[PDB]
């Protein structure tokens, strides 16, 4: 099967954007990593 | 964690963006409000032959009626839908402006163009006009949010581009709010015919 494939990278709890481990604020909505 | 894409849904006010995204029942019940940007993010799951895909659709709170949207709305957008109203020519005329804004902050993300409200007899923007101004890399679909007509097609096209798999399929339709108006099959057959002839015309 070729099922779609999915480390400090975090999904914003507010807007769901995936953010780099280097940042602590969401690059899109500026809320802070929980 | 899951396969998901940020999808920005843009277009003039009153074209049906909110009505359209809301057809996906689970995406509505699980939507998330971003207070800092005035956005409702709808997580829309679609089940493909290779597993589930989530389009996190960013829906405005009407701010588009008064000016441009802030950069945060577009940041990390991986795909987009540009919507206009077939019963209002000005919404089509503004399509290139939305396109420009998207490419400024997002560049060559896959984009689908949707002409909404095709359930209305008195259509004004017709297949001839849209196919004459067809732009490469910009797939188009007729849609009717209130009737669920062609609801899945923008998302299927985007999923194929994003995954890079021309043979991706949805194995089942998502649970959609029951149609509030009927899409007359005759109009559907006509608009579909008008679109095919206009695309294969010599
Ligand atoms: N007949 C018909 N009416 C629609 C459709 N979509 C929206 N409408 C109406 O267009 C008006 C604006 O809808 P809305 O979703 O708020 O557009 P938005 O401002 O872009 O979010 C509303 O009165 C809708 O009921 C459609 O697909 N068919
Ligand atoms: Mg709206
Ligand atoms: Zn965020």
């Amino acid at each position: 099967r070729f099922a779609l494939v999915t480390e400090g990278h975090w999904d914003c709890s507010i807007c769901l954007v995936r953010n780099e481990p280097t940042v602590s604020r969401c690059i899109a909505c500026q809320n802070t990593k929980s | 964690p899951q396969v998901q894409f940020k999808l920005v849904l843009v277009g003039d006010g009153g074209t049906g963006k909110t009505t359209f995204v809301k057809r996906h029942l689970t995406g509505e019940s699980e939507k998330k409000y971003v207070a800092t940007l005035g956005v409702e993010v709808h997580p829309l799951v679609f089940h493909t032959n290779r597993g589930p895909i989530k389009f996190n659709v960013w829906d405005t709170a009407g701010q588009e009626k008064f000016g441009g949207l802030r950069d945060g709305y577009y940041i990390q957008a991986q795909c987009a839908i540009i919507m206009f109203d077939v019963t209002s020519r000005v919404t089509y005329k503004n399509v290139p402006n939305w396109h420009r804004d998207l490419v400024r902050v997002c560049e060559n993300i896959p984009i689908v163009l949707c002409g909404n409200k095709v359930d209305i007899k008195d259509r004004k923007v017709k297949a001839k006009s849209i196919v004459f101004h067809r732009k490469k890399n910009l797939q188009y679909y007729d849609i009717s949010a209130k009737s669920n007509y062609n609801f899945e097609k923008p998302f299927l096209w985007l999923a194929r581009k994003l995954i890079g798999d021309p043979n991706l399929e949805f194995v089942a339709m998502p649970a959609l709010a029951p149609p509030e108006v009927v899409m007359d099959p005759a109009l559907a057959a006509q608009y579909e015919h008008d679109l095919e002839v206009a695309q294969t015309t010599a």
